[PDB]
């Protein structure tokens, strides 16, 4: 019984999202400009970063056409906190290219909560 | 100005040289490779050669390297060898704390050997590539001697390598080297420090050796709960990972 | 101590008389029992939720690190219109031409309108029927 009006999902701003192929296991505020950010380079594939000390290679990933991203925090009224149309898709000393569940059992499964 | 100094790590490493000098493209030479940062928990790592004309030679052993001093000797000793650059040559490779990390971090295994090592065959394959005229090559290493020369021997069939356990004190050329790529370390842990200082940021963090606690307690204050350390720290080394899984957030990796 | 973040793929319409959308749990066919649906109270265009979560992913999002690594898809509910959507008691309106109770046809005619859609892309009756979860929890 949840319910979220059109125009917190409107305006709303935009939002860098990393998806790491770790899981952090606590969700918390992070310094990511401070240590992730600078360590992000450019090449002629997708990007080099560390992280931990471990080395990895990111895609741009862009969201299906037709879609719009939000960040929604859960908590209150649905309410878009924030937007995006791509995401970095980071992946473990490879690219991690072709297809795994990301850009595709599909993986993905129902919701309850 | 930093622009450019933060992507001293893009490409992770770095190859400094000298003008190869002209006797040394024509006559035979001997090349001498050691290192300094295999053990700190901080800072680079440095791998460097040194070369001459054996005709030359004198110059060193009967001048004045081979012959346990001081950060402050040493500083001195390597202006005359950079002075007298009409005939030695010298390069080394500065690996950062972060190359180490992802390197022997990587889902396919790497280790400080295997990484010392190549970087030792890398810059003994660059001052062939200089057209040096290099007969024989003294390494030194740490331990035993047979399996580091007979993989180095394989690589470059054209040329005697000798891999000697305290070649530094053998060889004029190796104890030279050695100077270069333990100046070059130094060097590279002041800028560290005078940038941490710069930015009233601490930098009194000791020996750089784990195990000098010190040092210890310097990464003990300085673990973010979601990243752990600075590049300065090399992530892969025992003492660091041990830290951080007291210290920091537990993240899970691929590795299922 | 941190509000959950939820990163969500929505239709880019919804961000076009007062508040309008509405998130409810219900009857998942198939046996189901237990999921959330997103309609819009502007009328139907019921929407489906299932999330992407695959082991040892987390999310930075902002100056912030989430531990789901869950990606939420709300997709237009059921037919071959939400077969390139996720590829990478109550309700009004165009009910009574929505039934059309269970027909073979009503398979054969789907399970064919979904055979054209996985033929465009390479894989190995119209639009999203809001009754595909109205006739597992009527008929039975």
């Amino acid at each position: 019984r949840i319910h979220l009006r059109p125009g917190s999902l409107r305006g709303a701003a935009p939002a860098k999202l990393h998806l790491l192929p770790c899981d952090v296991l606590v969700s918390r505020p992070a310094p990511v400009d401070r240590f992730f950010t600078p360590a992000v380079r450019h090449d002629a594939d997708g990007l080099q970063a560390s992280f931990r000390g471990r080395g990895l290679r990111g895609e741009e990933v862009a969201v299906p056409p037709g879609f719009a991203g939000f960040v929604m925090v859960t908590e209150e009224k649905g309410e878009g906190l924030i937007g995006k149309l791509n995401f970095s898709g980071d992946a473990e000393d490879k690219a991690d290219e072709a297809q795994e569940p990301l850009e595709r059992l599909w993986g993905l499964e129902t919701v309850p909560g | 100005m930093d622009l450019s100094e933060l992507e001293r790590d893009n490409t992770g490493r770095c190859r400094l040289s000298s003008p190869v000098p002209a006797v040394c493209l024509k006559e035979p030479c001997v090349l001498g490779v050691d290192e300094a940062g295999r053990g700190p928990v901080l800072g680079p790592m440095v791998y460097a050669i040194c070369y001459c004309p054996l005709s030359r030679l004198a110059d060193l052993e009967a001048l004045k390297v081979a012959d346990t001093l001081t950060e402050n000797e040493r500083e001195r000793l390597f202006a005359k060898m950079e002075e007298d650059g009409d005939f030695v040559g010298w390069a080394l490779d500065v690996l950062s704390p972060n190359l180490i990390s992802t390197s022997m971090l990587g889902r396919v295994k790497y280790n400080l050997n295997s990484l010392s090592h190549d970087t030792a065959a890398g810059l003994i394959q660059y001052a062939l590539d200089q057209n040096v005229n290099v007969t024989q090559v003294f390494v030194d290493t740490v331990g035993m001697p047979e399996t580091y020369q007979a993989r180095l021997q394989q690589h470059f069939p054209g040329i005697e390598v000798t891999v000697k356990a305290k070649a530094d004190s053998l060889f004029p050329v190796v104890s030279a080297a050695s100077i270069f790529a333990k100046v070059a370390r130094d060097k590279a842990v002041k800028n560290w420090q005078f940038v941490e200082n710069l930015q009233d940021l601490d930098s009194d963090y000791g020996s750089g050796y784990p195990n000098d606690p010190k040092t210890k307690a310097w990464l003990r204050k300085h673990v973010d709960p979601v990243f752990g350390f600075p590049q300065f720290v090399r992530f892969s080394w025992s003492t660091a990972q041990a830290i951080l899984e007291k210290e920091a957030e537990d993240v899970i990796w691929e590795d299922s | 101590l941190a509000a959950r973040q939820l990163v969500f793929l929505l239709p880019e319409h919804l961000k076009d008389k007062k508040s309008s959308l509405l998130f409810v749990k219900l009857a998942n066919p198939h046996s189901g029992e237990g999921a959330t649906y997103l309609i819009d109270m502007c009328l139907q265009q019921l929407f489906e939720i299932k999330v992407f979560k695959e082991k040892h992913h987390s999310w930075f999002i902002n100056q912030s690190v989430q531990s789901g690594g869950l990606l939420h898809f709300a997709t237009p509910m059921d037919p071959l219109f939400l077969l390139l959507h996720y590829l990478l008691e109550v309700n009004s309106k165009k009910y009574y031409k929505y039934s059309s109770e269970k027909t073979l046809k009503w398979l054969e005619k789907k399970v064919n309108q979904t055979v054209v859609a996985l033929k465009a892309n390479n894989v190995n009756l119209k639009t999203g029927k809001k009754n595909s979860k109205m006739t597992a929890a009527q008929k039975a």
